[PDB]
């Protein structure tokens, strides 16, 4: 992601 | 006519086929490889990549990276990549010359859309695009205009309750609990019975005993103490080069992490209860309706019992009356993309496509506008 | 602008459509008063106006003077009853109204007699048309192909009965037309069925290639069948049947070598149950089947594959009584044993437990592994139906190559005469799938109809000096796109059958919200939600949406075929498919496909037509009812075409054969041998311009009614001049009288 | 007319008198009026006859002096020939065309007045100079 996650 | 394609971008696989086709034309791991030791042999091949069953063949000498995580794309260079084997490759066919059809996880970042059409009418040229959320193309799938989805894949679980055809997006709820994630845990528990898989090669080796030998148990503490009691869950498995390795309730342990997150150290429910909360957000009118129609979808939802399991515990959870009914078809991995492939051909969905001209006049915020 | 005392006029009326009038009151600029025998009738916001009775009962339709309904059902009428002519023209159009007695007329002497002539030379006969056929095919290396066309029962196979023997007794010189008829009660049995309004309708399409060599002698046929009426085999509306081989091998379950076929009587068979109706009035199908299994004999079908035929044919009846039991809402199976299956399984030799099981279940493969489902009860009852059309319609292919096979000849066939028979633009009082295929390819025929039509009178034209722009057609291109084209009434009625659970219901509602005020062509009727109206060329036809997708739906599921593929018992089996994306497609497709396959069959021939239309209902020899016939001829097109007509020039006069007739118009003063310059002098006085008529080059046109102008002002110059010389004469005899007193 | 004519018109429409009382019959009338060398068409005959019904036609008689006005008034051969031309250009008519059309249209005649009429002036072939036969009925 870009915050709560790897992602 | 020119036939559209249907391509779904899954975390663990690519399925791509012609619309119209009861299934996927290609099935490959969404996976690119680059060597890492050095090249001795002077005048052998070389290449700077290797996509899918290549990079499976090839797994000892190469890292392996998925250009997807938790549904989101996390670098377009790879995918690029994947998209462009999928088409001239697997298919084999011009992406100029017919509408193509992907598939997305309802939440993930909205720039990813836009990314995903630039690449579709900036690299490939393709006439025309649509974006589809993985569980209505389910609905599709399962014949069905009412019920409640349980989609699980790769990267993502989510749900998405549809009611005659209305989807109710305030009902939509998205755990990142996926097969990566029980690879991962799967490892760290094999770990105790004195193995390590230690690298990307290697933890596919894992996902191969996940795929053969896990299973939900339909008690948890029953089967735990019975391993315990007797072995007679013990099975073992011939890794690659034939050394034996044997697993005992372990194989069930990681199936349990969905109904209890606590093991991963995840904050939220199991996808039982994130179920029931997605049907209780439901208006009272429709809950007896989104009972009965669960289904299940995708491939971490192919454990053997974990229908059954579902069933006994929202049979729990859910008022004594109302009738509870699970419904699991054995092809479910491949039912997002039977429903797309069924979507793509309908008559009606022809005025739906985002023209190449119209993206050429819009750019490509366009793609939320229209879309969905 | 003419109505006098002692005009005629045409004037609507409950019981005949149409009733004769004399004016009896000079009309100029509101109501008429007219005697029948009084009545005053309204003029409204003018009545039609009656040919002279010189031109009534003249040989072609297009000849007359004043062109409406009400002068061309007189004409067909007074031909019909009183002159007993079966056969009258429209344009180039032959028009047939079947006498349904014997007649003479198609004797060897009339055959000999027509050939070599043209088609004004001679009145009309079906020989004159197959005449013109071989006439065309002589001079052009082009193919020519006739075409009949009209109601069930109007007399089309017997129409191609007669236009066959033609050729056969002009050309032939020795034996293909006595197999040809040979395989009309093979192909009846296998094709035709019993319908609300008559039996033995015709439910499908067959088109007979009749080959020639290089000289023109008979060589061999080839005979094609299209749009065939699958559907039927398995759904059969109230008091209608299935085809009637089903019920003559029902009715012969008596006997022995059938007794294996363990048939029962035809209301035991679920597909021939449903209509309510087993037995036809004066047909014994017991004493039809001699008949059908003598055709065979004699057209070169083995007693094995005779026994092959029946015994696939007992196959479908015993399969559709199979019967499941449910189990889910996803799940369906077969009771322990159950009799249908076991008797099916042994007549066609394969494993009970495997069509126990294939039947039940499906089978889907992927690239990488096979899964097997479960269906519900109601997807296992359309596979099985699927499956029985499927078989059906491949033994009914076999039939008609093991036919060729007969019928083809080893020589170059240089160029070839077709015959054409197919059922006519049919409006019922419910209309249902079947109809509206049938109403779309007539559509079809009737734009080639159109287009070729307005082609002749292109060639016409040029012919002459005269501009193209006076003409113009009727192009019903509209209603096909409206049917056939993307988003249209088939199109979203495969879609129904693709999208998860589709309904008549809904589709309507789709129906409806596509088009309805979007199209002036579609319309829903005022007080249902359940119907649709569709403004065909003819006439306005309201289609029921109830049970089209039953009708629409046909996919077999391919382990099925496979299973059937498997067996060795007999040899036909196995035959009929030995021969995918074919086996998905709707009912509604393949439709669309070989209608396609027609077209361009015909789209690459040059077409002759004959219509039939028939006079009554009841089976009455040789008498005739307007009210029938006027629906007749708008389903023919021939209203149309007349009424384009009469736009345009209708009338013809040659030089030569105008200025006979009309010379007592003229003068001495104004005849000079340069006929056309003369009668170009003399029109002119008698008609005001051009606008009224055209100067060919050896003909003149008018519009209508110049030439009732003409008959007009001609016999009022006769009777003026007769009644001079009478009154003369009275005189001078007078005189003699003065004479014979005073002497 | 003179008093000349009106004795000598007298003299002969007395000599038709059947009856002894002086008069004629209306439909006599048209007769004597042709005989005098009027030729009237029966609509100007019954125009001057006032149009008489049936009874009074057949049964009622009338004299001279009722009579006189409806000679003056009907008495108040190129389109002879153009007449006879429009049947013809060898100078001659069929016979059985011209009593074929006397015989049914116009003022239709008998078969004997026609026959009459005709007799002397056909040929072998049946053809008649309508010049002379014009000539001949106009004497
Ligand atoms: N038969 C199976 N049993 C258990 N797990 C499976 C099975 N098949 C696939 N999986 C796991 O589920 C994931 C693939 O699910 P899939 O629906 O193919 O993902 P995607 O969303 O990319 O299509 C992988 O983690 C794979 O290991
Ligand atoms: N020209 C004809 N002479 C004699 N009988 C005729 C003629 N045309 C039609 N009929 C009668 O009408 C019947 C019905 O017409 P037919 O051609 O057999 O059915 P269809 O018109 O459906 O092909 C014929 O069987 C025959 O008895
Ligand atoms: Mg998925
Ligand atoms: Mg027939």
């Amino acid at each position: 992601w870009x915050a709560x996650c790897p992602a | 006519e020119t036939t559209a394609l249907v391509c779904d971008n899954g975390s663990g696989l690519v399925k791509a086929g012609f619309a119209g086709d009861d299934a996927p034309r290609a099935v490959f791991p969404s996976i690119v490889g680059r060597p890492r030791h050095q090249g001795v042999m002077v005048g052998m091949g070389q290449k700077d990549s290797y996509v899918g069953d290549e990079a499976q063949s090839k797994r000892g000498i190469l890292t392996l990276k998925y250009p997807i995580e938790h549904g989101i794309i996390t670098n377009w260079d790879d995918m690029e990549k994947i998209w462009h084997h999928t088409f001239y490759n697997e298919l084999r066919v011009a992406p100029e010359e017919h509408p193509t059809l992907l598939t997305e996880a309802p939440l993930n970042p909205k720039a990813n859309r836009e990314k995903m059409t630039q690449i579709m009418f900036e690299t490939f040229n393709v006439p025309a695009m649509y974006v589809a959320i993985q569980a209505v193309l389910s609905l599709y799938a399962s014949g069905r205009t009412t019920g409640i989805v349980l989609d699980s894949g790769d990267g993502v679980t989510h749900n998405v309750p549809i009611y005659e055809g209305y989807a109710l997006p305030h009902a939509i709820m998205r755990l990142d609990l996926a097969g990566r994630d029980l690879t991962d845990y799967l490892m760290k528990i094999l770990t105790e019975r004195g193995y390590s898989f230690v690298t990307t090669a290697e933890r596919e080796i894992v996902r191969d005993i996940k795929e053969k030998l896990c299973y939900v148990a339909l008690d948890f503490e029953n089967e735990m103490a019975t391993a315990a009691s007797s072995s007679s869950l013990e099975k073992s498995y011939e890794l690659p080069d034939g050394q034996v390795i044997t697993i005992g309730n372990e194989r069930f342990r990681c199936p349990e992490t969905l109904f209890q997150p606590s093991f991963i150290g995840m904050e939220s429910a199991g996808i039982h209860e994130t179920t029931y909360n997605s049907i209780m957000k439901c208006d009272i009118d429709i809950r007896k309706d989104l009972y009965a129609n669960n289904v299940m979808s995708g491939g971490t939802t192919m454990y053997p019992g974990i229908a059954d399991r579902m069933q006994k515990e929202i049979t729990a959870l859910a008022p004594s009356t109302m009738k509870i009914k699970i419904i699991a078809p054995p092809e479910r991995k491949y039912s997002v993309w039977i429903g797309g492939s069924i979507l793509a051909s309908l008559s009606t969905f022809q005025q739906m496509w985002i023209t190449k001209q119209e993206y050429d006049e819009a750019g490509p915020s366009i793609v939320h506008r229209k879309c969905f | 602008e003419l109505y006098t005392k002692y005009a005629r006029v045409w004037i609507p009326d409950p019981e005949e459509v149409w009733k004769s009038a004399e004016l009896l009151k000079d009309y100029k600029p509101k109501v008429l008063q007219l005697r029948l025998k009084d009545l005053e009738y309204c003029l409204d916001p003018l009545p039609p106006l009656r040919n002279p009775d010189i031109l009534v009962g003249e040989n072609d339709l297009t000849a007359l003077s004043y062109l409406h309904e009400p002068a061309v059902l007189h004409n067909l009428k007074v031909r019909f009853i009183d002159s007993k002519l079966i056969y009258t023209y429209c344009g180039i159009v032959l028009v047939a109204i079947n006498p349904y007695e014997q007649l003479p007329i198609y004797g060897e002497d009339i055959i000999n007699a027509y050939s070599g002539q043209n088609m004004g030379d001679m009145d009309p006969h079906i020989f004159a048309v197959a005449e013109e056929a071989y006439k065309q095919m002589a001079r052009d290396e082009r193919n020519q192909s006739i075409i009949v066309s009209g109601e069930s029962g109007a007399g089309k196979t017997v129409s191609a009965k007669y236009a066959m023997r033609y050729f056969a007794t002009v050309s032939g010189s020795a034996n293909v037309e006595e197999k040809v008829l040979a395989s009309n009660p093979i192909m009846e049995s296998i094709g035709n069925a019993k319908t609300t309004r008559n039996d033995n309708s015709s439910r499908f399409g067959k088109y007979i290639e009749i080959g020639f060599d290089k000289r023109y002698r008979i060589i061999g046929a080839n005979m094609r069948t299209y749009l065939l009426e699958k559907s039927r085999v398995v759904f059969q509306a109230e008091e209608e049947r299935n085809y009637h081989i089903f019920y003559q091998l029902c009715a012969s379950a008596a006997l022995p070598e059938f007794k294996t076929l363990r048939l029962g009587n035809a209301n035991y068979f679920h597909y021939t149950k449903q209509g309510g109706s087993p037995v036809i009035d004066g047909i014994d199908d017991a004493k039809e089947m001699v008949n059908t299994r003598q055709a065979c004999t004699l057209l070169g079908i083995s007693d094995s594959y005779q026994m092959g035929i029946f015994r696939i044919l007992a196959g479908i009846l015993h399969l559709g009584n199979v019967e499941f039991a449910s189990r889910d809402s996803d799940s369906c199976a077969i009771p322990p044993k159950h009799d249908p299956l076991t008797i099916f399984c042994d007549l066609m030799g394969v494993d009970y437990e495997e069509m126990a099981h294939w039947l039940c279940h499906r089978k889907l493969a992927t690239a990488t592994e096979t899964y097997i489902k479960p269906i519900s009860k109601l997807h296992a009852i359309n596979a099985r139906d699927a499956l029985a059309k499927h078989i059906y319609a491949n033994l009914f292919n076999w039939i008609v190559d093991h036919v060729n096979k007969a019928l083809h000849s080893t020589v170059k066939q240089h160029s070839f005469i077709g015959v054409l028979d197919i059922y006519g633009f049919e409006t019922f009082e419910i209309n249902s799938f079947e109809q509206f295929c049938i109403n779309y390819a007539n559509e079809k025929l009737q734009q080639q109809f159109n287009m070729h039509v307005f082609k002749l009178e292109q060639e016409e034209y040029m012919k002459e000096q005269i501009p193209w722009t006076l003409i113009d057609f009727y192009d019903n291109q509209p209603c096909i796109n409206l049917i056939e084209a993307k988003m249209g009434v088939l199109d979203l009625l495969d879609e129904e059958c693709k999208m998860p659970k589709g309904s008549d219901d809904t589709w309507a509602q789709k129906l409806y919200n596509t088009h309805l005020n979007k199209c002036a062509l579609f319309e829903k009727p005022r007080l249902s939600n359940k119907a649709f109206i569709i403004k065909h060329f003819a006439d306005k036809v309201e289609y029921q949406c109830e049970g089209f997708l039953e009708k629409n739906k046909d996919t077999v599921y391919e382990e099925q075929i496979k299973v059937l593929k498997s067996s060795k018992k007999f040899k036909l089996l196995p035959e009929l498919f030995q021969d995918s994306k074919e086996h998905k497609k709707t009912v509604g497709h393949q439709f669309r496909n070989s209608l396609h396959l027609l077209m361009e069959t015909l789209n690459a021939t040059t077409p002759h037509y004959v219509r039939c239309i028939k006079p009554n209902d009841f089976k009455f020899p040789f008498t005739f009812d307007e009210k029938r016939a006027v629906q007749q001829l708008r389903a023919c097109g021939v209203l149309e075409t007349i009424r384009i007509s009469a736009a345009g020039f209708p009338s013809r006069w040659t030089y030569q054969e105008f200025f006979s007739r009309y010379r007592v118009l003229m003068k001495q003063k104004d005849v000079l041998s340069d006929r056309k310059q003369t009668c170009k002098n003399v029109l002119e006085k008698l008609i005001l311009d051009k606008d009224k008529y055209q100067f060919g080059k050896t003909k003149i046109f008018f519009r209508a009614g110049q030439v009732a102008y003409l008959e007009k002002i001609r016999a009022d110059k006769l009777r003026a001049a007769c009644i001079r010389i009478q009154k003369t004469i009275r005189g001078w005899l007078m005189r003699k009288k003065y004479m014979r007193m005073r002497r | 007319f003179n008093k000349d004519q009106l004795e000598e018109f007298k003299e002969a429409f007395e000599l038709f008198d059947r009856v002894g009382d002086g008069k004629i019959l209306y439909s006599q009338c048209g007769d004597v009026m042709r005989a005098l060398g009027q030729n009237p068409t029966n609509a100007e005959v019954l125009k001057v006859l006032g149009n008489p019904k049936s009874d009074e036609l057949k049964s009622r008689r009338v004299d001279f002096e009722t009579f006189l006005p409806m000679l003056q008034a009907v008495a108040k051969y190129e389109d002879y020939l153009e007449g006879f031309r429009v049947f013809d250009g060898n100078g001659k008519v069929m016979g059985a065309e011209l009593r074929h059309v006397l015989t049914t249209l116009g003022e239709k005649m008998t078969e004997e007045e026609v026959e009459t009429v005709l007799a002397g002036h056909e040929d072998s072939n049946g053809c008649i100079n309508y010049e002379a036969f014009l000539k001949h009925i106009l004497s």
